[PDB]
């Protein structure tokens, strides 16, 4: 089945360099514009890099531009991130993320296991609370807002919702704020008005408890991450 | 013995004809005589969908009214975003002789087939991200002239061996074969309520089948040559036909007889494809002389012409929202008109 | 200005690149529609040539040949023969030991509106055992109109002339050849015919013809 | 067999002969009613304006 | 008075090539423009249109420049433009003309290879290689017009009402003008003419052999192109020789001085006829301009 | 280089008519063909135009008519 499995974690000294490799298998890698995103060991998600299908376009986060470089070896289905001149702010767990772009597609629709790397005008996503208690069988509403309206001129509004169960890599729930991802039960629905957004859960299940991140895709930033507690 | 029941076949045909003449208290042209003409249908090609390198035989819209399909001699079945001209997939056929294709009503699947005597079902919404052939529907003894989806698991097909067939895609077997055309079948479509369908054949007879039982409910024989194209009327009570005799004909299922024939003395070439507008007022017909003509269906007054192709316009379809018509041609380009 | 749908546009360009590549690859091959009567040797020509509708292919002198035996379609020919408009040539073949069905089919094929300019590589097969036939059952048994000797060469030439008499348009050529069932030169005949056809088509493209 | 096929033909012809039929004036009225009932919801019969046109 | 005697000058017949310039100017630019468009990228997706796109671009550029020559000849040889134009406009005209000649020559080679190497074409045939050949032709034309850029200059003396955009070769004892003339005569005209002859003659000897490639149009179109090329370019090139190799103490240069302009106009007649052969010999084109 | 010879020679003309027509002697007509009769002049104008003809004949600059 589908796999994104990274390798090459470990310790390094600041100012050093290291390369982490992502061995994709079980899916047509050459057709996917893979990503790389990272999680500080006690913080939320953030975006690192993007290499498109056929390597026709690559972007980086400003805090990493010029220091990391990402490459795609399609004949070996392997994605690389060469990190050079590391800094204390670069310790995190890095996730290899799947994406393919065409009308009606689901970007960010699969995530790898991730590896730990430890060292000795943007649209910003805001979430109203860091955590809320819940009970099984109830219904709850997550919410977040963006500094700019994600409603594009063509009528799409580019917002995504992810759920990281503790000890697991994130999983896509909703894309463009309304489309339920294939495999997520219909307990989840999303709605919004361009600048403000919400994810609604009905009949919450005990296996649903985790952190919920929303993420804009209008221009090349996750939210802080609201954590549910049983 | 057998001579007696041949005479009985003649007697039943005469009974049917006498009943049909008994119900013919009017002709559609003289009851619609007071209706104003639709006017001139001025239209322009809003998109030209280049990308095929050979004849385009068949295209079909998606029920989402924006995606589109195209089967061509080039060996590629490619599907478009009609708003932007972007090619969202390109699918290589296992055989390049494909005459027909269809987009599933959900968009999860697309079908195609031709001179290989097989209908191929392609799974578009694949987990691996590519497009996969999900099943090969083999069993026809002639080229696959047409096909349409009932639902993601039921597809009905028309074959060059004089039979239509309805398939269970899960098992890949004919759940019901519709024998009864004397010539070979050409075109096929579905009633909007989906419970019954009509099929046109080269014996110049079009006839109605129910999908469940498989019995023919009525047969229509007003044409002078093979019927190339068929299309139900937007309300399921009538259907229109296109033929090599250069006429389109309209039939109603409770009338059980021809309501109108669409002709003009200059056109001397066959129709290859046909469809209605959303209201059913326009019958858009695609001809071999490099253009389509739009017929005021209640009047048979030719209201406009969609010229613009350098080769036979091979297929024709109108969006389910009624916004536009797409015309494919042997010139290897589609065009979308508003 | 596009949003991240620029990625979809980039995918569209990536699609187009491989469409173009496959098209350049496909224009690099020669298409032959293969026709004839039953048991006449339609399959035998390719069986000696090193190999629903069935396509057959082989490479020779750096051309890639694809031979389509469309004769398997026991259906209305007038409704699907236009699929083979713009083949390079027709490889029509006949069995001399048989007959008149072949002549009727040849008449229909030569004077079709789709094949108006498509040249025909006519193969008169079974030329060896046709000698055994003609030496024991003169050609008057099949063409009573044959006012000629029962000699081999004149009989074969009369059959060839009767086939070529069906050609009603000056703008096509018939590359008649006799196959003799040991063959091994059929590929060269097809190669010469398609070399002339390729040159001619180049001249059409250039305006030279 | 050869008469069995023709027996099937006459059987299906009886099935068609016994079918119901309305006067074609009624069918014409049905088609006219459906066309008029959708005259205000057909972009091709009445050109949809440029602001609503998805392709223009 | 400003001068002892004033005159409108004789305007000999050879100096009255205004009609040839005017005919080409009027009838060629529309044909050239439309044959450029109908062979542009939409049609240039097919290889065989690239050659004629390039040739028509060169021809169109030459014919669009033509008005400067027209105005200066009707101005009795006087150059009423700034020197920065004198050093580039004639150079671009020469670039365009020699590019057209070399494009005709490589078209001849291409139509030869489509006949003698037909199976090697269709293997290494493509848009990129066609553009590479056209680029070689353009680069060689640029090489031949280098001595136009670096030696043309305008001058006058004691005459307030005249100035001529001439060529200056002040320097060493080396024949700096005749050395350029020989290179032009060779590779701008004679090797192109030799190429046309040797390519098309062999093309006919091959095509008329097999009876399936034979056609009277094949002979007639190449006959037309070769013979008109010769007839219209030879006077210019022979006049270009004798305007250099005759002693400046003129034995016969009086006729040459006037005849040179007429010869340039005759060269422009080739520009005029280049699109005509393409549109007339085409395998269609009656509605292709609108079908594009 | 030698443009000054024109004035150097014309300074010998002590009268306005000879001087003016001598100065006009330097001209770019592409002496007999341009001055068949003067308009006192010719005695100086002939020499001036002859000198101009020689000077121009020696120049490395060619009035080639473009193209």
């Amino acid at each position: 089945d589908v796999q994104l499995v990274e390798s090459g974690g470990g310790l390094v000294q600041p100012g050093g360099s290291r390369k982490l490799s992502c061995s994709a298998s079980g899916f047509a890698f050459s057709s996917f514009g893979m990503h790389w995103v990272r999680q500080a060991p006690e913080k939320g998600l953030e975006w690192v890099a993007y290499i498109s299908s056929g390597s026709g376009t690559i972007y980086y986060a400003d805090t990493v531009k010029g220091r990391f470089t990402i490459s795609r070896d399609d004949p070996k289905n392997t994605l690389f991130l060469q990190m050079t001149s590391l800094r204390s702010e670069d310790t995190a767990m890095y996730y290899c993320v799947r994406s393919i772009y065409y009308y009606g597609s689901s970007p960010f629709d699969f995530w790898g296991q991730g590896t730990t790397l430890t060292v000795s005008s943007d649209i910003v996503m805001t979430q109203a609370t860091s955590s809320v208690p819940v009970t099984p069988g109830e219904s709850v509403s997550i919410s977040c807002r963006s500094s700019k309206s994600l409603l594009h001129s063509n009528g799409n509004t580019y917002l995504y919702w992810f759920l990281q169960r503790p000890g697991q890599s994130p999983q896509l729930l909703i894309y463009r704020m309304s489309n339920l991802a294939s495999g997520v039960p219909d307990r989840f629905s999303g709605s919004g008005s361009g600048t403000a957004f919400t994810l609604t859960i009905s009949r919450l299940e005990a296996e649903d408890v985790g952190v919920y991140y929303c993420m804009q895709h209008l221009e090349y930033t996750f939210g802080a991450g609201t954590k549910l507690e049983l | 013995e057998l001579d007696q029941l041949r005479q009985e076949a003649e007697q039943l045909k005469n009974q049917i004809r006498d009943a049909r003449k008994a119900c013919a208290d009017a002709t559609l042209s003289q009851i619609t005589n007071n209706i104003d003409p639709v006017g001139r249908i001025q239209m322009r090609t809003r998109r030209t969908l280049r990308g095929h390198l050979a004849k385009i035989y068949a295209m079909h819209w998606g029920t989402d009214s924006r995606l589109l399909v195209s089967a061509s001699q080039d060996g590629k079945l490619i599907i478009w975003d009609s708003y932007t001209t972007n090619k969202v997939h390109a699918i290589p056929l296992r055989s390049s002789w494909v005459m027909t294709c269809a987009y599933a009503p959900s968009g999860n699947y697309v079908a195609c087939g031709g001179l290989d005597n097989i209908c191929s079902i392609y799974n578009l919404k694949t987990r691996e991200g590519n497009v996969r052939v999900s099943r090969e529907l083999a069993g026809h003894t002639g080229y696959l002239s047409c096909c349409r989806f009932l639902d993601d698991n039921q597809i009905v097909t028309s074959s060059g061996d004089t039979t239509c067939a309805l398939w269970d895609i899960e098992t890949g077997q004919q759940t019901t074969t519709f024998t009864g055309h004397t010539g070979d079948v050409m075109s096929l479509s579905l009633a909007p309520d989906t419970r019954l369908f009509v099929s046109g054949a080269c014996d110049a007879s079009a006839k109605l089948w129910d999908v469940r039982e498989g019995m023919c409910r009525q047969t229509f024989t007003g044409h002078e040559s093979d019927i190339n194209a068929i299309c139900f009327f937007p309300n399921g009570n009538a259907f229109a036909t296109g033929s090599d005799d250069a006429t389109c004909r309209l039939f109603d299922l409770r009338a059980d007889q021809e309501l109108m024939t669409y002709s003009h003395d200059n056109i001397i070439c066959g129709i290859t494809s046909v469809s209605f507008s959303k209201s059913g007022r326009l019958l858009l017909a695609g001809y071999d002389d490099f253009n389509c003509n739009v017929w005021d269906a209640l009047k048979a007054d030719r209201a406009g012409v969609l010229a613009g192709h350098d080769n036979r316009v091979s297929c024709l379809g109108v969006t389910d929202d009624g916004m536009a018509v797409a015309t494919g041609s042997w010139d290897s380009f589609l065009k979308i008109w508003n | 200005l596009s949003a991240e749908e620029r990625a979809a546009l980039e995918r569209s360009k990536a699609i187009e690149k491989n469409l173009k590549e496959d098209g350049i690859s496909a224009a690099k091959d020669v298409k032959l529609l293969l026709l004839g009567a039953d048991n006449s040797g339609k399959s035998t020509i390719v069986k000696q040539m090193k190999i629903g509708i069935v396509e057959t292919h082989f490479t020779f002198k750096n051309l890639h040949f694809r031979l389509f035996d469309v004769g398997g379609q026991r259906s209305e020919r007038k409704k699907w023969i236009h699929c083979f408009e713009d083949v390079t040539a027709i490889i029509f073949c006949v069995d001399l030991s048989d007959m008149h069905e072949s002549l009727m089919l040849f008449d229909s094929i030569c004077n079709n509106k789709f094949f108006i300019d498509t040249s025909i590589i006519l193969f008169l097969n079974k030329k060896d055992l046709f000698g055994e036939k003609i030496k024991k059952s003169p050609l008057t048994i099949c063409f009573p109109e044959y006012t000629g000797p029962n000699t081999y060469e004149d009989a074969a030439a009369y059959i060839q002339a009767q086939f070529e008499s069906k050609n009603r348009s000056p703008n096509k050529e018939i590359y008649c050849h006799m196959t003799c069932a040991t063959d091994t030169n059929n590929a060269q005949v097809i190669f010469d015919a398609v070399t002339d056809i390729i040159i001619a088509n180049n001249l059409r493209g250039c305006g030279l013809y | 067999a050869s008469i069995a096929q023709a027996r099937k033909l006459v059987e299906q012809l009886k099935m068609e002969a016994n079918i119901d039929r309305i006067k074609v004036s009624k069918a014409a009225a049905d088609l006219m009613a459906y066309c008029e009932a959708h005259a205000k919801e057909d972009p091709l019969l009445t050109p949809v304006p440029a602001s609503e046109n998805p392709f223009r | 008075p400003a001068d002892g005697i004033h005159l409108p000058k004789r305007q000999p017949g050879d100096v009255a090539a205004l009609i040839i310039y005017s005919v080409v100017f009027l009838v060629g630019v529309p044909g050239n423009a439309l044959v450029v468009w109908v062979t542009a990228f939409e049609a240039r997706r097919a290889v065989n249109a690239i050659w004629f796109l390039n040739l028509a671009v060169a021809d169109l550029l030459s014919c669009l420049a033509l008005p400067v020559l027209f105005t200066t000849v009707l101005n009795h040889n006087y150059w009423y433009f700034d020197a920065t134009a004198c050093i580039v406009l004639p150079s671009l005209i020469l670039l365009n003309m020699y590019a057209s000649i070399l494009l005709l020559a490589t078209i001849s080679a291409d139509r030869f290879l489509l006949v003698f190497k037909p199976i090697w074409c269709q293997k290494v045939r493509g848009t990129g290689l066609a553009w590479m050949a056209c680029g070689v032709a353009w680069v060689l034309a640029l090489l031949l017009t280098i001595p136009s850029f670096v030696y043309r200059e305008a001058y006058k003396d004691f005459y307030s009402e005249h100035t001529v955009c001439g060529i200056n070769y002040g320097g060493g004892s080396f024949p700096k003008e005749k050395a350029v003339a020989i290179l032009r005569l060779m590779v701008g005209f004679v090797l192109p003419l030799l190429t046309l002859n040797i390519c098309y003659t062999f093309l006919l000897l091959r095509t008329w052999s097999r009876k399936a490639t034979r056609s009277t149009k094949t002979l007639k179109v190449v006959m037309a192109v070769v013979i008109c090329f010769f007839i219209f370019w030879l006077p210019y090139q022979v006049t270009g020789v004798m305007i250099a190799w005759l002693p400046p103490s003129s034995p016969t240069l009086k006729r040459v001085e006037k005849l040179n302009s007429l010869c340039v106009s005759l060269a422009y007649i080739n520009c005029c006829v280049n699109p005509i052969i393409y549109v007339m010999a085409g395998q269609g084109f009656h509605g292709r301009l609108l079908r594009s | 280089l030698l443009r000054q010879k024109i004035e150097e020679q014309a300074a010998k003309y002590k009268h306005s008519v000879p001087k003016k027509c001598c100065y006009d002697g330097a001209r770019v007509n592409f002496c007999e063909e341009r001055v068949a009769r003067v308009t006192l002049c010719i005695r100086a104008f002939n020499e001036c135009c002859t000198i101009a003809n020689k000077i121009r004949k020696e120049s490395p600059h060619k009035p080639v008519q473009l193209g």
